[PDB]
């Protein structure tokens, strides 16, 4: 009638209070003849003998749930892995009470492991609530470790899915190094100022000393750490005015001992409500039969709903952790951790303690520098971006239009040719035209300055395979945007599905489709509906620019695979190469957007376009992810649509026939 | 050095061959003080595991442990990894639960398994699905972990594919199912091939549910990994006869050859590290009373007897022996496919039906269809040699081409078909909802009664090797005598071409 | 806990949303059309009207059907009786904008022009047809 319950703890008065609470729970939960005995196992320096004590003491004792209850371990091993790995052989639910590790948070190695304390991943939940309340948008993930940081970043992205914002700089590297001042300096020249640190104690002390060498204790630095950053000399090396989180009575042991009693005893009484009453056998002589109610009694532990608790209302989630994470918000106020926040799970309640900041005001608003310089990338298309070398050095020719208007140019920075063609000749050149004047109108409308550079290669950018891991990476303008080398693509970006599958866009400024430029008796080809192009030959040479939207659109349509077999024969780099080829009758057809071909038909009388329009798409400003420029720039472009400013831009280069 | 080898009791394995398997072997023995201790153990509990480890590590300082499990408990490999972490002894997983793939090894450990990764095994399963043209599929997983990296690898493989893998989204299970809410998730499946990634008893429950849901049909295929199967000597109940499994428990790669290859890897590492450092035997003293030159950082590229048995950073063989098996009509696992370093060497190009997956299965929809090469109707092209996949607006087919003219040997080269009647066949397959097995005729043209023997498509229908003739075919009186046509769908008489 | 129905309002436009009577031979909307309701009031002073079921077809109806095929959701398509597309009549939007802003309709799948204040009060999707303005003459 007795049932041994395994406890893993040294000091015997905790087991005395455990037996007292278990006897009180058995008194008030029916007149059934069950008894609950308790067995204690203590510290050993050798984990093999720990697992030995667990197997020759608890499994033959028919335990139901073994409790991890060693907080004050002086060794830096921190290994209750004998208990968990021994009880996982029979699918016994191991209850943790001490640590918050991600290796115990993962159900992969520790299968049936539940616990009453939520891990460091719920600090991201608290900080996401801080970003919702105190209006914070961009973060920086500084992880000196490698193991827990991956799960922390995964939970961080899972919680930031509601905003679809990500960190500007995530970091994972090898601990024990002192040369991280380069990474902090690269994080300094960014725009986000909310810094997230999640590492060990000595790693936190090292990065605090490195930030003190780089004097990151100034204004605007939004530091937000956990509890491993306020321990030891990392408490001393922390700047006075740093915000951290602390367990509410987590180090107090008997509180969660009583919470574990209130969970385990009523869970046993809930398991005795239904059928399938199985027991773990005495695992001594070949007793390796699996305990079939492992996931069943685990589900009893998962759906455990209570109201008792010193820390609060105990309830388990769908991940084997503790719901409703509550922590004290501490502040290092003149070498003293001051409890400056008492947290409600839905809203933050600061107390009457003054929050002394290292920077300016007592409040914590958003801290940014409003993106004063924006890198802009484009590509060589003459009716959109005219690119010319400078007059003497840097200055541009003061060109006048047909109405005496001086062309508002810009000093772009571009190469001479590609890397095989040009070894190294990259100079600031003059750039102007259609999208340049559009960018000047956007820079005049909104209050920002900018920076104009050029694309390295001669491609738009497609999702092309790379050598390692057989992964489809990016290139071109998108490859320079996603690498941080650009800030906003202002270019003739043909909007399709795959480019919008990753980044967000704006509303298009130009609406057109696809057409064919030919040379002009029956000298007509007449568009895409020619069966001479459906069934090609060796003299109907049609192709496209390599890695463009034309190749994507003719690669998605598998019924147009035949043209996909032909256009690979004569892919070019720039459209001007295709213009020079079709002018000298090297190309016989060319699929391209309508504006450039109609402009070249206005310039050159021999080049004749067709009229069969297909794939009516839009040219839009290539935008980032969740970013504060998505709405303002779109409203400014729509303001340019509603008036006759697009008509004036047509009168610059587009509308005028020659 | 001193190496302990313990095994199970299955596969008719005695112990005297383990005594004779170390002695006359290892002809190129470079270390001096090498000895082995071969033992056996009925008990597979971790109590006896810790007992034998503390008896053999103190047993004249054994530097290498070789364990072989015969049961189906995946936690035994976790306990062996814990033993390798605590004792710093290189332990090689060989058979059974010791050879099962765990989640994440420790970087400070020396434990290694003789098994493939989940990514390589998913690559093998998608190679099966690509070679057999089963494109539309789904994925059913429980909360048994290791599934997140599996879903991520499937999504990155489909995103990095030229096949165009249509895929209904991954079906997840909440808890131990009441058959109340997970049944709604299972009724979402309308595809043919279902991938299942869960534990053993969960697989038994889900396959019993799919038997109760009728999802064990002729069109409904199930491809499971080695984590579902466990061992080949025990084939449990409620598996459909035709269950595709990918494992490596082969009798050809026998347990004696397993421990011989393990001894070869251990002696190769010890010998090639002996040329770098002298004092190679450096063992732990005892389990009671409380290292730089280690073998863990050395055997990334190790090779014995010409077999590429190199070890990855995550503890896997780089080129193992992946074995693709099916469940036959007599409740046995027949070896079908072996796997090269890059390709998958298959045995049956045409997929064998295994019609009676269970008892009550009326399977009268595998319609064998012959067709004839004509230019406007049945365009017959080669498969793309760069992708090894027909483009998705076409259908697969095969042609029985005789390579040598001397005898009647031939091979079924798989090719692609498109055109007009191919679209008719696809729209019939999407309207009437039947499977079809298409192949070209090899005897010649449409057909003609020669010596009262028909040939061509007429002969393939009359001699009952072809169910219907979808390919282009005229109608006269003798064909309507010997076969039965459908309604005419195109007005095709005779005609005269002139200039 | 599930949610897939979407309260969707539209508006009659002759090349986009054609709303017709149900076929009396079958008492069924023909298969390219979808069912809808219309709050028809026979006469002006009575506020009470009948939600007479009619059939919608056209371009935006095909767009809605293909979105319901791909995204796999359901809907309750209905018509507006407040008036035309949208105009802020003294901080009160009318028509489909008044349906979406006051949250009586989830989204307006039907045909709708896009300008500045409409992009201010609600959010739009990517465009699908090049529809500016034009002038009809002889
Ligand atoms: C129930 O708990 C009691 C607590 O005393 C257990 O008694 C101990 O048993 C161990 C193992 O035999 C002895 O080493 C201790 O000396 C015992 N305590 C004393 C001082 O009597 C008892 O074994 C438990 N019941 C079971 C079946 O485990
Ligand atoms: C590395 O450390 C030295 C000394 O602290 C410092 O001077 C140097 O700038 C660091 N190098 C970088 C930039 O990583
Ligand atoms: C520290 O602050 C100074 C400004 O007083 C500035 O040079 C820079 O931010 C830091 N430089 C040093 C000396 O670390
Ligand atoms: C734990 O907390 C309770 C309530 O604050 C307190 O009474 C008790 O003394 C603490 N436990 C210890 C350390 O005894
Ligand atoms: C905050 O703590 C209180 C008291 O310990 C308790 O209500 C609960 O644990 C928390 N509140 C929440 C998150 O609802
Ligand atoms: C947090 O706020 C909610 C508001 O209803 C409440 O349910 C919960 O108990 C609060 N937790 C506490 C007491 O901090
Ligand atoms: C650009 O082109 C060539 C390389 O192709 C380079 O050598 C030369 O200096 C450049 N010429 C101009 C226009 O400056
Ligand atoms: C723009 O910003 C600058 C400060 O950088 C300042 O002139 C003012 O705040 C703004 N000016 C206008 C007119 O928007
Ligand atoms: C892979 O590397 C080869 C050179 O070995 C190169 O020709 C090819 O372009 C690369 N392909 C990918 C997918 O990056
Ligand atoms: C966008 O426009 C509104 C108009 O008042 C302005 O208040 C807001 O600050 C702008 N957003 C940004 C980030 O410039
Ligand atoms: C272990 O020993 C027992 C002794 O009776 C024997 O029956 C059994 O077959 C052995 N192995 C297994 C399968 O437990
Ligand atoms: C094997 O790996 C080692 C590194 O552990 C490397 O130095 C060596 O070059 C490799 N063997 C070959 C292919 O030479
Ligand atoms: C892959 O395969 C062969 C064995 O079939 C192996 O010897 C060699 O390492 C590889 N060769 C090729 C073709 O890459
Ligand atoms: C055909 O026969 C020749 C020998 O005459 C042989 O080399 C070839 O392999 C045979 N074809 C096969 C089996 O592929
Ligand atoms: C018959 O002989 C020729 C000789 O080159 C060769 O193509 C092959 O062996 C056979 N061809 C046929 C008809 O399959
Ligand atoms: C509306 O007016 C018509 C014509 O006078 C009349 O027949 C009808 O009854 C009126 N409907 C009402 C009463 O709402
Ligand atoms: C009242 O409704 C009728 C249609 O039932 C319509 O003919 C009439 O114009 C409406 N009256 C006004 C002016 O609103």
């Amino acid at each position: 009638k007795i049932v041994n319950i395994g406890a893993v703890l040294s000091t015997r008065k905790h087991e005395q209070m455990f037996r007292e609470a278990v006897n009180q729970a058995n008194k008030r939960h029916g007149s059934w003849k069950i008894q609950l005995n308790a067995t204690s196992v203590t510290h050993k320096p050798n984990a093999i003998q720990m697992a030995l004590s667990v197997c020759e003491d608890l499994i033959s004792s028919q335990v139901y749930a073994i409790l991890v209850s060693h907080p004050p371990t002086p060794n830096d091993h921190f290994t209750p892995t004998p208990v968990s790995y021994t009880a996982g052989f029979y699918r016994i639910p191991v209850l943790g009470l001490t640590t918050r590790m991600s290796i115990y948070s993962d159900k992969s190695i520790h299968l049936s492991f539940l616990r009453t304390v939520p891990p460091y991943s719920h600090q991201s939940s608290v900080w996401f609530e801080m970003m919702r309340v105190y209006n914070w948008n961009h973060i920086i993930l500084l992880v000196s470790d490698d193991h827990e940081g991956r799960a922390a970043q995964k939970r961080l992205e899972t919680l930031l899915e509601e905003r679809e914002s990500k960190a500007e700089k995530v970091l994972q590297f090898d601990p024990g190094t002192k040369n991280v001042t380069a990474l902090l300096m690269e994080a300094r020249e960014l725009e986000a100022r909310v810094i997230i640190l999640s590492a060990s104690e000595d790693d936190a002390a090292t990065v605090y000393r490195a930030a003190a060498m780089l004097n990151m204790t100034g204004s605007g630095y939004v530091w937000l750490v956990g509890e491993r950053e306020i321990s030891g000399n990392a408490l001393r090396y922390a700047p006075d005015g740093i915000i951290g989180l602390q367990l509410i009575n987590g180090k107090n042991e008997s509180a969660h001992i009583s919470d574990a009693v209130g969970v385990v005893a009523q869970a046993v009484h809930e398991l005795l409500e239904k059928e399938n009453i199985t027991d773990p056998p005495r695992g001594c002589v070949g007793n390796t039969n699996i305990w079939k109610t492992g996931p069943l009694f685990k589900r009893v532990l998962m759906s455990s709903k209570y109201a008792d608790g010193v820390t609060g209302r105990v309830e388990f989630n769908e991940d084997g952790d503790r719901k409703f994470a509550n922590y004290s918000i501490m502040n290092l106020q003149n070498r003293k951790l001051v409890q400056v926040g008492i947290y409600n799970g839905t809203h933050v309640i600061p107390n009457d303690r003054k929050i002394i900041w290292p920077g300016g005001e007592t409040e914590k608003p958003r801290g940014y520098q409003m993106s004063t310089r924006l890198k802009i990338v484009t590509i060589h298309q003459e009716p959109f971006v005219y690119v010319k070398p400078t007059m003497s050095d840097g200055t541009c020719k003061e060109e006048f239009t047909v109405n005496g208007d001086p062309v508002k140019k810009v000093i772009c920075t571009g190469p001479n040719d590609t890397s095989p063609g040009s070894p190294r000749h990259t100079v600031p050149q003059c750039c102007y035209g259609f999208c340049i004047d559009l960018l000047i109108k956007l820079a005049r409308t909104m209050n920002f300055t900018y920076e104009v550079h050029l694309v390295a290669d001669g491609k738009f950018g497609t999702q092309e395979r790379v050598n390692n891991s057989n992964k489809k990476e990016w290139n071109g303008m998108m490859g320079e945007l996603l690498s941080g080398q650009a800030d906003m693509i202002v270019a003739p970006l043909t909007i399709n599905n795959e480019r919008a599958q990753y980044i967000e866009f704006s509303k298009p400024f130009k609406y057109q489709g696809l057409t064919i430029l030919v040379k002009k008796p029956e000298e007509r080809i007449t568009g895409i509906n020619d069966p001479r192009l459906r069934n090609p030959s060796d003299k109907f040479i049609y192709a496209t620019v390599k890695q463009s939207s034309v190749d994507i659109y003719f690669r998605r349509q598998v019924e147009l695979s035949t043209m996909y077999r032909h256009m690979e024969k004569h892919n070019y780099e720039s459209a001007a190469e295709a213009i020079q080829a079709v002018r000298d009758n090297k190309l016989h057809a060319f699929i391209w957007d309508s504006a450039v071909l109609e402009f070249e038909a206005s310039q050159k009388c021999d080049l004749v376009t067709t009229g069969e329009l297909f794939f009516r798409s839009g040219f839009g400003i290539g935008m980032r992810k969740d970013s504060p420029w998505k709405q303002n720039v779109s409203l400014s472009i729509l303001k340019s649509h509603e008036n006759g400013f697009m008509e004036d831009l047509d009168k610059t280069w587009v509308r005028y026939q020659e | 050095l001193n190496i302990a080898v313990l095994l199970g009791h299955s596969h008719d394995v005695t112990e005297r061959e383990l005594r004779n398997l170390w002695g006359p072997e290892q002809a190129t023995g470079l270390p001096l003080d090498v000895n082995v201790v071969a033992l056996l153990m009925n008990r597979t509990d971790p109590k006896s595991l810790i007992t034998h480890v503390c008896d053999l590590m103190s047993g004249a300082r054994i530097h290498g442990l070789v364990f072989g499990d015969d049961t189906d408990q995946e936690a035994v490999a976790q306990m062996l990894d814990f033993i390798s972490s605590q004792t710093f002894i290189p332990i090689l997983g060989i058979h059974g639960g010791a050879s099962m793939i765990m989640a994440d090894k420790d970087p400070t450990s020396t434990f290694f398994q003789f098994g493939a990764s989940i990514q390589q095994q998913a690559t093998v399963m998608l190679k099966i699905m690509q070679d057999y043209d089963w494109h539309v599929f789904s994925l059913v997983t429980t909360i048994f972990p290791g599934y997140r990296d599996f879903i991520s690898f499937i999504k990155t493989t489909v995103d990095n594919s030229f096949v165009g893998w249509d895929m209904q989204n991954v079906i997840t299970l909440d808890t131990s199912f009441e058959d109340a809410k997970t049944q709604v998730q299972l009724k979402k499946i309308h595809s043919s091939v279902i991938l299942l990634y869960c534990s053993k008893d969960e697989a038994v429950l889900i396959l019993s549910e799919a038997r109760s849901l009728g999802l064990t049909g002729y069109d409904f295929f199930w491809i499971v990994p080695s984590l579902v199967s466990g061992n080949t000597e025990l084939i449990p109940k409620e598996f459909p006869s035709g269950l595709i499994s990918v494992s490596y428990d082969d009798w050809d790669y026998s347990l004696e050859a397993r421990v011989r290859d393990g001894l070869g890897i251990l002696t190769t590492a010890a010998s090639s590290m002996l040329e770098k450092f002298s004092y190679i035997p450096e063992a732990k003293a005892s389990c009671y009373g409380q290292p730089l030159h280690t073998l863990h950082q050395f055997m990334v590229n190790v090779t014995w007897d010409g077999k590429d048995l190199s070890f990855t950073e995550e503890g896997y063989q780089v080129h193992p022996r992946l074995v693709v098996i099916v469940l036959n009509k007599d409740r046995e696992w027949e070896k079908v496919g072996k796997w090269e370093n890059q390709t998958l060497s298959l045995r049956h190009a045409v997929w064998p039906r295994y019609k009676s997956f269970s008892d009550c299965e009326p399977d009268d929809n595998h319609l064998s269809i012959v067709t004839l090469e004509e230019a406007p109707f049945v365009i017959v092209e080669d498969i793309d040699p760069l992708t090894e996949t027909c483009v998705r607006n076409t259908v697969p087919c095969r042609k029985f081409v005789k390579i040598n003219n001397s005898t009647n040997e031939g091979m079924n080269v798989k090719k692609c078909c498109k055109g007009f009647c191919i679209d008719i066949l696809k729209k019939l397959s999407r309207t009437v909802k039947f499977t079809y097995d298409l192949y070209l005729v090899t005897n010649g043209k449409h057909g003609k009664k020669v010596n009262n023997v028909w040939n061509g498509m007429i002969g393939e229908v009359v001699y009952q090797r072809a169910v219907m003739a979808v390919g282009s075919l005229t109608i006269n009186e003798e064909r309507s005598e010997v076969v039965d046509f459908s309604v005419p769908f195109v007005e095709t008489g005779i005609s005269v071409m002139v200039s | 806990p599930d949610d897939n129905h979407l309260s969707i309002v539209t508006l009659e436009e002759a090349p986009f949303v054609i709303v017709e009577d149900i076929d009396p031979l079958t008492e069924t909307c023909v298969r390219n059309t979808v069912p809808c309701r219309k709050f028809v009031k026979i006469n002006n002073s009575t506020n009470e009207g009948m939600n007479v079921k009619k059939c919608c077809k056209g371009f935006c109806i095909d767009i809605l059907k293909k979105l319901s095929r791909t995204v796999k959701f359901t809907y309750d398509l209905y018509l507006v009786t407040n008036g035309k597309h949208g105009k802020k009549v003294n901080n009160v939007w009318n028509g489909m904008i008044g349906e979406v802003v006051y949250q009586r309709a989830v989204m307006a799948v039907g045909s709708l022009t896009i300008n500045e204040e409409r992009s201010e009060v609600v959010d739009f999707s990517v465009p699908f047809v090049e529809t500016g303005i034009s002038v009809m003459v002889s």
